[PDB]
RNA sequence: UUGACCUCAAAUCAGGUAGGAGUACCCGCUGAACUUAAGCAUAUCAAUAAGCGGAGGAAAAGAAACCAACCGGGAUUGCCUUAGUAACGGCGAGUGAAGCGGCAAAAGCUCAAAUUUGAAAUCUGGUACCUUCGGUGCCCGAGUUGUAAUUUGGAGAGGGCAACUUUGGGGCCGUUCCUUGUCUAUGUUCCUUGGAACAGGACGUCAUAGAGGGUGAGAAUCCCGUGUGGCGAGGAGUGCGGUUCUUUGUAAAGUGCCUUCGAAGAGUCGAGUUGUUUGGGAAUGCAGCUCUAAGUGGGUGGUAAAUUCCAUCUAAAGCUAAAUAUUGGCGAGAGACCGAUAGCGAACAAGUACAGUGAUGGAAAGAUGAAAAGAACUUUGAAAAGAGAGUGAAAAAGUACGU
RNA sequence: UAAUGGUUAUAUGCCGCCCGUCUUGAAACACGGACCAAGGAGUCUAACGUCUAUGCGAGUGUUUGGGUGUAAAACCCAUACGCGUAAUGAAAGUGAACGUAGGUUGGGGCCUCGCAAGAGGUGCACAAUCGACCGAUCCUGAUGUCUUCGGAUGGAUUUG
RNA sequence: AUGCCCUGACGAGUAGGCAGGCGUGGAGGUCAGUGACGAAGCCUAGACCGUAAGGUCGGGUCGAACGGCCUCUAGUGCAGAUCUUGGUGGUAGUAGCAAAUAUUCAAAUGAGAACUUUGAAGACUGAAGUGGGGAAAGGUUCCACGUCAACAGCAGUUGGA
């Protein structure tokens, strides 16, 4: 009768999920989290909806290597290690890195085709597990979207013109309008209003 | 990945099921692959191993040696192949235990049950 | 969060934060509410005044649905009209078409007069109202309808 | 002991309560098995819809008499007014309650209408014939839903006669409070001379 | 004399049944104390532990002598809540429900009961033949001190008449399911290290299979499996595609009026007293003793009583699946569990060795090596053994063996 | 480069009583401690106070259940229910704006004039105080009454 | 930019509070981390860093796994408890092995004889026996052959081993 599960507020779960989805955008978080995406042209990586109908593992890995997940797919299966400790004989014998998350809107073979590929996890846009999106509570999973998945995301989480399709839900507000304060500080309205600055290391008088 | 709730990924259970297997289960467990010639001839890849089979060792320190399997020692999970011996210092000759997965069958002992086994696995029997 | 506890910080220090003199024991003042009239009397009167003794008359077999009468105040009272209709009902206020608010259908049993409905006529259906609720509802030009 | 300004607690753990601790670790497993039982039962009672038709009844207890809900069964009188018998209605998916009675014409008409809608929307298969399959819908409750009856329109004319309607509650409370003592006063006036 | 009847016996008479084990959960009886109250006696622990009786895969409960007071719900059970509340309590410590509402599951019924009275229409047994969990015939028996048919309060029965609707069973293969067998992919290619490649590097292949485990060191690809499907085999009171007993048959069951009825459980309900129990308070339930009902009346409607009503059920007889429980048994699958002073007492010939008269108590004890390859042979010594030699990657692994 | 320095052993000078514990007071002629290894003691739960953090906010709480699932995860969800939005009284009950939701005294910040100092204005939070309103208590007792009900209005060193 | 810099003051502490850190088992993530060309462990009056908790390296031994950082979690840190279990000391080659009168010579056996066997001598129990049998209890101890690692508190070639 120890507490094993922990209740989280549903709206705070949705907050964390939405911030995880937003962190699967710009590539600094994806590089800092792991995820060899330095030779990827643009994040989000959205591929065509024909991926969801691929039902061979060989064709699926050809598609992932062709759209650019080759070095991440090689980071997994070269990171397979025997687990340090007593966990290795508690059915937790090998550890490996996380591969890409392939996120789809409808499943026509892609789940089973990418099932056997190490590191690679698949997901429906209807769900989007936070355990998959920010594993180890590190933001910025490498995510390959299909076009249908990317379109359906606007209906699953809402916008300024689509509500949310979750009951009562709105995406969270911002308490600050920009995330980089240096251009607010070097804006002309603050700079013309502030006094001149000093030496930035004071002279040692006396 | 496992898909059925009947088989076990438990390492302890798998090792008890290996080390406490009866001999009729150890016969299947002590399988041995065929050679390139026999795999082309019989269309199948591996068979349970027999006494009068001719084998080539392809691993370990006696690799590349030939012989007939003198004994299938299922209690030790081993096969004893003649011409593959250890000369002791008193002049005695003891058989070296080999595992059949490190062997390659180069000639089968065929009888009616082996022929039916090959045909059951889909073999050409040629 | 076992690693954040002060048990982890009292490791090495003899008494685990409990003192060498007073010397942490099993139950030094009794168990539970023991001695609330003898040695815990000051913690009773000072912080639980009224704790001991009887108060008025008993009710055998009380059902707390003879007493369900949730109270609505007039300061809200237009929340019960949905927001798309609220604007059109308070703009160009009208008798001969006034909103009907069933208060029971929203789950209150009494209307009370906290303050200042606007001057729009309203038909308020209530199980119970107070006098000042009646006075302010009629001063807006409306009516209270008694329902059961 | 008793110490600083804290609420006085009433935790009842002076029995051997640890012999009787049930932790529901099997919540997900019992959900899987309830869904398995629903699927198995559905396959066993193919095309029949896995639950009986229940009537709409008014909930008791003046806290809850503003709501209607699903009751247990239809009322022999309701079954007869719908045009069938109880022993045959129990075989075509209608729950029948012999022990409830109708004293509300609106509830009665709602349940006779509910029964006639059901009898129009079911296909009773022939008893010995070929009986072509009619695509199992798994729930009668989600296809004949319990609707809260509309009691008023959104807007009407203000009809204020100046009765003042707090005075109505005060006077009606006073007549109940003094009905017996002044009925007895009236009869002792009648016992004069 | 003889023939019954009733009651009681006997038999190694014919056939059958009970005991004991297990006992986690279940239905009962019985029943403490430590403890808390900062002492203690009521109280609390606790309607618990121990003790005893009885079941099953669930049990129990269960189709209202219910809840209510509403515009009323509607068998039982369980969860969420009601609620640490109403209430009880040296009104102290403490204790403590229920109705409503939302869900899970849902299922309803059977006797006493009536004159069959122009059919004891009913049933056990034996015997004979079969379609052998049974049927049919015959005979003896049970039984009128009442076995069948009809009826169960929601009703219903008798009679009188416009009237239409519905006929039940038995064997085969696949199929619901259970048990179980079998088949089903891809490198053992090169070089380096090593005793051993399963390591490292290079070139590939399969992947609805990169779970897991073995194999001389981290093996998807060597082996078993895994994944996906196919082919069987042996069984389970059948949802259906065919089969057939076809004067199964003025059967049986429903449904409309009218009329006369409408039987409904006794030392029981209830009452007093005593004791126990309960949150149940001028008595919540149970039990002992005493008193002992009625039939538009009996119970209940949470403050005792008289009077007047009202509301709600219909006890003193009985059956019933599910949702619920389950430190036992069988079979599985898992784990942010423990890792040989831990985890069960027990990883091992562990409830063992051993102690006690006995009830009972109750340990310690895993690891050579990849393979015994477990040290041929020489020499010293009476021998143990030593020194060499030798095996082994290692003897800084030599059975007194990983480190 | 051990030449200076570090480490270590030793010598020398001065200093240095045995730790833990209870205690006013321990080196104590107080108690435990021969030694070493391994084990070994504020935990988990129900309810709750303060504070803090997060989400939403007059609301909030998805996880009892239902749907769904790559399956004890994750995702989605209705009706309820709990707590909050109303108090007070033993209870029957009643139930919160005279006013710009009041006056006064302070009051950050802001506004006006000022080169400042200041002067004025507005003053949220909060503190003090006097009032107003709601309930309980004690009074007063209007219009009506099918005459004993009702309880308007006005009060109070009372009380929440 | 819980960064860097400037200026000033301050620093005792039981019981206790709070903070910032060090370390251990396990979990999620990462370093495509280390490793049979040697992981972990262990030893090391060798070295380096940290005020310290500790961390790092070199050498020896060893043979299969294990680390850093970011988080999560706890059966998480020992000198004590007449603590528990196991092991080992000093005392210490010490106290002791002194009741029941008592042994001795030869030969044989044997590697080895105070103690075995046989001969010889000397003694004792002294028929309410240190004799001959049984009851309870024990359970093969009886007897023969082989044999001495342990046991017979010296020895042993002997033995109820
Ligand atoms: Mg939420
Ligand atoms: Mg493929
Ligand atoms: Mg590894
Ligand atoms: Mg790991
Ligand atoms: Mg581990
Ligand atoms: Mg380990
Ligand atoms: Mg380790
Ligand atoms: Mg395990
Ligand atoms: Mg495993
Ligand atoms: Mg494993
Ligand atoms: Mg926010
Ligand atoms: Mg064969
Ligand atoms: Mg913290
Ligand atoms: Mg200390
Ligand atoms: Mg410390
Ligand atoms: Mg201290
Ligand atoms: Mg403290
Ligand atoms: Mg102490
Ligand atoms: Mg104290
Ligand atoms: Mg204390
Ligand atoms: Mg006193
Ligand atoms: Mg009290
Ligand atoms: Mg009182
Ligand atoms: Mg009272
Ligand atoms: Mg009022
Ligand atoms: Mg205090
Ligand atoms: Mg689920
Ligand atoms: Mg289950
Ligand atoms: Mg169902
Ligand atoms: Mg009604
Ligand atoms: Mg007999
Ligand atoms: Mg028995
Ligand atoms: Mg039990
Ligand atoms: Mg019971
Ligand atoms: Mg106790
Ligand atoms: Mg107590
Ligand atoms: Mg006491
Ligand atoms: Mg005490
Ligand atoms: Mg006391
Ligand atoms: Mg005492
Ligand atoms: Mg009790
Ligand atoms: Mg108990
Ligand atoms: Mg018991
Ligand atoms: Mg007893
Ligand atoms: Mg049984
Ligand atoms: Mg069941
Ligand atoms: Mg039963
Ligand atoms: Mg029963
Ligand atoms: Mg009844
Ligand atoms: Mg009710
Ligand atoms: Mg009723
Ligand atoms: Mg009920
Ligand atoms: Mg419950
Ligand atoms: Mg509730
Ligand atoms: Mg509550
Ligand atoms: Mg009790
Ligand atoms: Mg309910
Ligand atoms: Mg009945
Ligand atoms: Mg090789
Ligand atoms: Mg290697
Ligand atoms: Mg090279
Ligand atoms: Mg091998
Ligand atoms: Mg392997
Ligand atoms: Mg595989
Ligand atoms: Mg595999
Ligand atoms: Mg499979
Ligand atoms: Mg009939
Ligand atoms: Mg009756
Ligand atoms: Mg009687
Ligand atoms: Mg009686
Ligand atoms: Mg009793
Ligand atoms: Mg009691
Ligand atoms: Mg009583
Ligand atoms: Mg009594
Ligand atoms: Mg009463
Ligand atoms: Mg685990
Ligand atoms: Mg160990
Ligand atoms: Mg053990
Ligand atoms: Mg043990
Ligand atoms: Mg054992
Ligand atoms: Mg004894
Ligand atoms: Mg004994
Ligand atoms: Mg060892
Ligand atoms: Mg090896
Ligand atoms: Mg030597
Ligand atoms: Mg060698
Ligand atoms: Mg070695
Ligand atoms: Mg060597
Ligand atoms: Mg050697
Ligand atoms: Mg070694
Ligand atoms: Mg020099
Ligand atoms: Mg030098
Ligand atoms: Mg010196
Ligand atoms: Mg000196
Ligand atoms: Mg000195
Ligand atoms: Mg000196
Ligand atoms: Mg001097
Ligand atoms: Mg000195
Ligand atoms: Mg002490
Ligand atoms: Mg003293
Ligand atoms: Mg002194
Ligand atoms: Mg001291
Ligand atoms: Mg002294
Ligand atoms: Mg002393
Ligand atoms: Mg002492
Ligand atoms: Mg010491
Ligand atoms: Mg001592
Ligand atoms: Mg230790
Ligand atoms: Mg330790
Ligand atoms: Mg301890
Ligand atoms: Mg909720
Ligand atoms: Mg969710
Ligand atoms: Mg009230
Ligand atoms: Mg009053
Ligand atoms: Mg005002
Ligand atoms: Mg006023
Ligand atoms: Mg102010
Ligand atoms: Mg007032
Ligand atoms: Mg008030
Ligand atoms: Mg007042
Ligand atoms: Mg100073
Ligand atoms: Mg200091
Ligand atoms: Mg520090
Ligand atoms: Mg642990
Ligand atoms: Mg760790
Ligand atoms: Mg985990
Ligand atoms: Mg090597
Ligand atoms: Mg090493
Ligand atoms: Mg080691
Ligand atoms: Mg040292
Ligand atoms: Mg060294
Ligand atoms: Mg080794
Ligand atoms: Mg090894
Ligand atoms: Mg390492
Ligand atoms: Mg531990
Ligand atoms: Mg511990
Ligand atoms: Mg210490
Ligand atoms: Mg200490
Ligand atoms: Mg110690
Ligand atoms: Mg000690
Ligand atoms: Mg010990
Ligand atoms: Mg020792
Ligand atoms: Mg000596
Ligand atoms: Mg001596
Ligand atoms: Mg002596
Ligand atoms: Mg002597
Ligand atoms: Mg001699
Ligand atoms: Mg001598
Ligand atoms: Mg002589
Ligand atoms: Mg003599
Ligand atoms: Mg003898
Ligand atoms: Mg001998
Ligand atoms: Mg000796
Ligand atoms: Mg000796
Ligand atoms: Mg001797
Ligand atoms: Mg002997």
């Amino acid at each position: 009768w120890r507490k094993w599960n922990v209740k989280v507020n549903h709206n705070e779960k949705r907050y964390a999920t939405a911030s995880a989805i937003a962190a699967t955008a710009v590539a600094s978080l994806v590089l800092a989290r792991g995820h060899r995406v330095e030779k990827i042209p643009e994040i989000p990586l959205v591929v065509s909806t024909d991926l969801e109908s691929i039902q061979k593992t060989k064709e699926a890995v050809a598609a992932l290597k062709a759209v650019g997940a080759h070095s991440d797919l090689l980071k997994v299966l070269k990171s397979k290690k025997l687990r340090a400790g007593k966990g290795k004989y508690r059915n937790r014998r090998w550890t490996q890195r996380r591969g890409p998350l392939v996120v789809y809107a409808e499943d026509n073979g892609i789940v089973k085709a990418l099932r056997n590929v190490p590191g690679v996890e698949t997901a429906n846009v209807a769900s989007l597990n936070l355990l998959q999106l920010a594993p180890g509570a590190h933001l910025g999973r490498f995510v390959i979207w299909t076009e249908a998945a990317f379109t359906k995301l606007d209906q699953v989480w809402g916008s300024e013109t689509v509500a949310s399709s979750k009951v009562g839900y709105t995406l969270p507000s911002h308490i600050i309008s920009t995330s980089d304060v240096t251009r607010i500080i070097n804006s002309s309205e603050i700079q013309s209003a502030i006094r001149p600055a000093g030496q930035a290391t004071q002279k040692r008088t006396h | 990945a496992k898909q059925s709730l009947d088989v076990s990924s438990d390492r302890r259970k798998a090792r008890k099921a290996y080390f406490t297997a009866p001999s009729s289960q150890r016969r299947v467990l002590l399988s041995a692959p065929l050679s390139k010639e026999l795999r082309a001839q019989y269309g199948i890849k591996a068979l349970p191993i027999r006494r009068d089979d001719e084998v080539l060792v392809v691993r370990g320190s006696k690799k590349g040696q030939e012989g007939k399997i003198s004994s299938v020692y299922r209690l030790k999970f081993a096969v004893q192949v003649d011409k593959v011996t250890k000369e002791k210092v008193n002049g005695a000759s003891v058989p070296i235990n080999l595992h059949p997965s490190k062997l390659v069958i180069t000639k089968l002992h065929l009888d009616k049950d082996r022929k039916a086994l090959i045909q059951r696995k889909g073999g050409k029997l040629e | 969060p076992s690693r954040f506890t002060k048990t982890r910080k009292h490791r090495g220090h003899v008494s685990a934060g409990k003192g060498r003199i007073g010397k942490h024991r099993k139950h030094p003042g009794g168990r539970g509410m023991a001695g609330g009239q003898h040695h815990h009397r000051i913690n009773m009167d000072k912080y639980h005044p009224g704790y001991f003794g009887k108060v008025g008359m008993r009710y055998f077999h009380k059902q707390q649905a003879h007493f369900w009468k949730p109270v609505l105040n007039l300061d809200k009272l237009w929340t019960l009209i949905p927001e798309d209709k609220r604007d059109q009902y308070l703009k160009s206020a009208s008798k001969e078409t006034a909103p009907v608010i069933d208060t029971l259908a929203a789950g209150y049993g009494k209307i009370l007069g906290k303050g200042r409905i606007p001057n729009v006529p309203v038909i308020v259906k209530a199980r119970f109202v107070s006098k000042l609720a009646e006075e302010k509802i009629r001063a807006a030009g409306g009516v209270v309808e008694l329902i059961a | 002991a008793i110490s600083k300004n804290l609420p006085i607690l009433k935790n009842h753990f002076r029995k051997h309560w640890q012999e009787r601790v049930k932790v529901h670790f099997d919540q997900a497993g019992k959900k899987v098995s309830r869904r398995n039982a629903r699927a198995t039962r559905a396959a066993k009672i193919a095309p029949r819809p896995l639950d009986l038709l229940r009537p709409v009844v008014r909930a008791p207890t003046v806290k809850y008499n503003r709501k209607v809900r699903a009751g247990r069964g239809f009322t022999l009188a309701e079954v007869k007014a719908a045009g069938l018998t109880a022993a045959y209605a129990r075989t075509i998916g209608i729950a029948v309650d012999h022990r409830r009675q109708n004293r509300n014409q609106e509830i009665f008409d709602a349940n006779v209408q509910r029964l006639k809608e059901y009898q129009s929307k079911i296909i009773v298969f022939p008893r010995n014939g070929k009986a072509p399959e009619a695509e199992q819908v798994l729930s009668a409750a989600a296809t004949f839903p319990i609707a809260q009856p509309a009691t008023d329109v959104e807007a009407r004319a203000v009809q204020d006669n100046g009765e003042s309607a707090f005075r109505t509650l005060r006077l009606a409370r006073s007549e109940k409070k003094f009905r017996g003592i002044r009925e007895k006063r009236a009869r002792e006036k009648a016992e004069a001379e």
